[PDB]
């Protein structure tokens, strides 16, 4: 019925290898939430009764979760998750605390990072105190990777220390290496008014034309070998116009009428 | 519900104090950290000396490594001037870190003195100065001269690298707190510079702001001025 | 008095217009003087830039 | 022919019109300044001449419309300004 | 805590209120007259 | 903070002596 413990709870089977399948754990979810309704609808006001109810409730939606992300169900993961951040924020002794808790935190922090929301990461870390509450171990490669590429480092971001979790972390970073790419690529942009084609691939780390294409069209860049980095350095120059006067100057209705006011 | 704030101009100084500094610890750890390190400076002054004693110490604390997170090198003076010299001691290490370049240095105290921060509520701000740490090393010495190797910057500041030092200094020019362009022709960071700044509205912007600005106090004062005396009248004054 | 000398051009401008077409169509006299002023406003080119002023009152407002 | 956004002219583009040489087409501007027949100078660094004054022109039809669309144009923005500066604390005008 | 007089205050809308209004107006006109004379006076 | 130059007293004194000579 549930997805508790005991191979007589449907979701069960599909947590563990009696089904081998990806996408019939996630599928099978759809099926939970009816099951969902009575256990999840005490334990979202916090007692010490509604300790038993807490467990099963996070069961259900943790496992379906964790599953998904294996075959890259990941969306329909971030609305899932959710519930479960809740949850392992707080209801301090009623038992968020477990194995599973621990997993999901760090699926979720991966994301942001896929989707290149650096400001998205801070303030989520903060939220659920994902850094303190089960710690920096396999927490510690999304929090590490993300500091280093606000840094500016593409050379000791790691993807070695996602691969020490293997709960699931592991097709993340399948993700997370096309990541470091766009971000090198982007600050490569603004870096250069104009250099030559042979200096900006080894840094890169394109050393094909066909990588150079694929990123470039992202970029705005036209061609393959052949890249305008330009673009960004040409917005800055400007600011030596004077000869229009009218927006140059500024303000100049605002401070006029507050004035005429005063005197 | 910070955003939602109108906070009046008519309010009492302790209020002033508190508002500006929950702000600030608010937008330090979302990139924001210019306009933080303002706010936070604004609110140790404004506060008082015998109400505010439990807020007070905490804007203290959290805003030195506020400050560092801007790119600022606090001073000494400002440590020993309240007397509260001993309590800030440890912040005082993560003005060296941030200052010198080199990483080692800052994460050993970062983890050491991390229960100690996260009750002052430093901690998620702390882990940030990691990419500051590099950052104002660097913005010393891009801001500074006019031309100079990646290779002078990493030597000095104690990076790994010449090009692990070009990506750093890429990413600092998108966000705008050391404003370059690079040239990695032969590998130099070009400041920017117009030696004349007469010849671009500069000079008369900065003035309108201030003008704005001073007209707003003028509109606060008419209104202001009056009110007390008004009161008064019809309560009855002796 | 800035509103009224503006308005005021606005005026002429009108009188001027209806009367070039009246010089088209009826070869009307062409007086030297009307042709030479208006071409004038045209030729000189105008260029404005640059100002400013102080903003002292501040403290002084604040200081009442 | 242009209106009161440029009075200024490359001397490639008076060369161009004149159907004489870029050369000889400097000198000659400048025995017309010199004569007063018109008005000006000459950036020789931009190479452009840069007519403050121009004198009365030849007097067939088309001229006299050339006029109009400046005066019409003027007319329009006029009527937009006038009403910003009515705009402007419009609670004291007294 | 909970106003005093409830009766006073389910009355008061009706009551002092509507008669004021009028009361209100005239102190309103004084109000712009004043202005005007001002810069008159300044004139 | 402390300002890197007192450290630099003694050293730069000395600096200036050999330096003229090994580089121009």
């Amino acid at each position: 019925l549930q997805a508790a413990a005991g191979m007589y709870e449907q979701l069960k089977d599909e947590w563990n290898r009696k089904s081998p399948n990806l996408s019939k754990c996630g599928e099978e979810l759809g099926r939970l939430k009816l099951v969902l309704l009575e256990l999840n609808f005490l334990p979202t006001t916090g007692t010490k009764l509604t300790k038993q109810q807490l467990i099963l409730a996070r069961d259900i939606l943790e496992i379906g979760a964790q599953w998904s992300i294996l075959c890259k169900d990941i969306p329909s993961f971030e609305r899932y998750m959710a519930q479960l951040k809740c949850y392992y924020f707080d209801y301090k002794e009623q038992l968020p605390e477990s194995a599973y808790m621990h997993q999901l935190l760090g699926l979720n922090l991966l994301f942001l990072l896929s989707q290149n929301r650096v400001a998205e990461f801070h303030t989520e870390l903060e939220r659920l105190p994902a850094k303190d509450i089960q710690t920096n171990v396999y927490i510690k490669h999304p929090v590490s990777l993300e500091q280093y590429l606000m840094e500016g480092s593409y050379n000791k971001v790691f993807l070695a220390k996602g691969n020490i979790p293997a709960e699931s972390y592991t097709f993340f970073i399948d993700i997370l290496l096309d990541t470091i790419r766009d971000e090198i690529a982007g600050c490569i942009e603004k870096a250069y008014e104009k250099i030559l084609f042979a200096e900006a691939t080894r840094i890169l780390f394109f050393s094909t034309p066909k990588k150079m294409t694929d990123y470039a069209k992202k970029r705005g860049w036209l061609l393959g070998p052949n890249n305008y980095y330009s673009f960004a350095s040409q917005q800055q120059k400007p600011e030596d116009s004077t000869i229009p006067s009218t927006e140059l100057a500024r303000q100049v209705i605002e401070y006029a009428r507050q004035l005429e006011m005063i005197v | 519900l910070v955003s939602k704030s109108v906070f009046p101009e008519q309010a009492n100084n302790n209020e002033w104090a508190r508002y500006l500094y929950y702000t600030g610890r608010i937008k330090a750890i979302q990139l924001e950290y210019s306009e933080a390190r303002r706010t936070m400076t604004n609110a140790l002054r404004k506060a008082p000396q015998h109400t505010a004693v439990g807020f007070k110490q905490t804007v203290h604390k959290l805003l030195i490594v506020v400050e560092l997170l801007l790119g600022e090198i606090p001073d000494r003076l400002q440590f020993r001037q309240p007397s509260l010299k001993r309590s800030l001691m440890p912040y005082f290490l993560l003005t060296q870190a941030v200052r010198t370049g080199n990483l080692a240095k800052f994460n050993q105290v970062l983890d050491q003195f991390g229960e100690k921060f996260q009750t002052d509520g430093t901690y998620t701000l702390i882990i940030r100065l990691r990419h500051n740490v590099i950052k104002t090393g660097v913005r010393m010495i891009s801001l500074s001269y006019s031309r100079i190797s990646l290779a002078d910057i990493a030597q000095k500041l104690q990076l790994d690298s010449p090009e692990d030092a070009e990506f750093i200094v890429a990413k600092a020019i998108r966000d705008g707190v050391i404003e370059a362009s690079i040239n990695h022709e032969k590998g130099y960071v070009q400041s920017k510079e117009m030696i004349d700044i007469y010849s671009t509205r500069e000079p008369q912007l900065a003035f309108h702001q201030r003008i704005s600005f001073c007209l707003d106090i003028h509109n606060m004062s008419v209104k202001a001025m009056r009110f007390p005396p008004k009161s008064y009248n019809k309560d009855l004054e002796s | 008095n800035q509103v009224h000398g503006l308005k005021g051009l606005n005026s002429k401008l009108l009188d001027i217009r209806t009367y070039l077409e009246k010089v088209a169509s009826g070869k009307l006299p062409i007086n030297h003087h009307i042709i030479y002023q208006l071409q004038d406003v045209f030729n000189l080119l105008p260029d404005a830039s640059l100002q400013e002023f102080v903003k002292a009152f501040y403290l002084k407002t604040n200081d009442q | 022919t242009r209106p009161a956004n440029h009075r200024q002219l490359t001397f490639e583009e008076i060369a161009k019109s004149a159907k004489i040489t870029v050369n000889k087409v400097e000198l000659l501007v400048m025995k017309a300044l010199s004569v007063g027949l018109v008005r000006g100078s000459i950036d020789e660094v931009d190479k452009r001449v840069h007519m403050t004054w121009v004198q009365p022109r030849v007097l067939d039809l088309q001229q006299i419309k050339g006029m109009k669309d400046r005066l019409e144009l003027w007319c329009t923005d006029v009527k937009s300004m006038e009403l910003l500066v009515e705009h402007q604390a419009q609670d004291i005008l007294t | 805590s909970f106003l005093g007089p409830e009766p006073e205050d389910l009355e008061d809308l009706y009551s002092r209120y509507k008669k004021l209004q009028q009361e209100l107006e005239f102190l309103e006109v004084q109000e712009e007259y004043i202005k005007d004379e001002q810069k008159n006076l300044k004139k | 903070n402390v300002e890197d130059d007192f450290s630099n007293q003694l050293r730069a004194e000395l600096e200036k002596h050999g330096y003229k000579m090994e580089t121009s």
